[PDB]
């Protein structure tokens, strides 16, 4: 069926995976989008004046 | 009186209750890889004709 694209048809993109895909890609130490590591910073405030 | 069998309406069980929809598995058929290599080209330091 045409209308089965809502999740799969990505498996076969997943798996379309080789040597490159190996180098470029991947690893223990690899970092992942979707995941944004949040640092504390300074506490200001700020005003124009004459 | 009238008497007839009694009706009884089962009850219990669950319907529409915590939907999970994992139901995929990964896995698929297509090529294997591919077999190419090169090597680093051909290095050439020569001159002035010694023989």
């Amino acid at each position: 069926c045409t209308t089965g694209a809502g999740v799969t048809s990505g498996f076969i993109d997943l798996a379309t995976y080789d040597n490159l895909d190996r180098a470029l890609y991947g690893g223990k130490d690899a970092t992942t989008y979707f995941i944004k590591e949040h640092y504390p910073v300074g506490w200001f405030t700020k005003l124009p004046t004459m | 009186i009238v008497l007839r069998g009694p009706t009884l309406a089962p009850t219990l069980d669950r319907t529409a209750t915590h939907t999970v929809t994992r139901p995929r598995a990964l896995g698929s058929f297509h090529s294997t890889a591919g077999p190419a290599k090169h090597a680093a080209s051909i290095m050439a330091e020569c001159k002035d004709e010694s023989r």
